């Protein structure tokens, strides 16, 4: 069980690149909806 | 998984509030500097 949980750490540590994975993800979607959003403000502030 | 998600949100949440004393500290400061150059801006343009 001991050797069990060694494998179930190392699917824990698959686990957590699968949330980091996520995380990108998350993080680089709100990063390109936040920083088009602030472009298309900034342009329109410019025009202006 | 959920509070290892949390250390890392918190650790990130820390360095931005230890990032935010050290700016309030500098941007103090700079504040401080600049006033006398509003001053002797005030001044030049009162000469001139």
């Amino acid at each position: 069980h001991q050797l069990n949980e060694i494998r179930k750490k190392y699917t824990m540590r698959k686990s957590t690149i699968e949330t980091l994975r996520e995380k990108l993800d998350q993080l680089k979607r709100e990063a390109r909806k936040d920083v088009s959003q602030k472009i298309k403000d900034i342009d329109d502030q410019i025009q202006q | 998984s959920k509070i290892n998600e949390r250390k890392n949100q918190e650790q990130a949440i820390a360095s931005y509030e230890a990032a935010k004393e050290e700016l309030g500290l500098k941007i103090e400061q700079i504040a401080q500097e600049a006033q006398p150059i509003k001053e002797q801006y005030d001044s030049t343009k009162l000469a001139l």
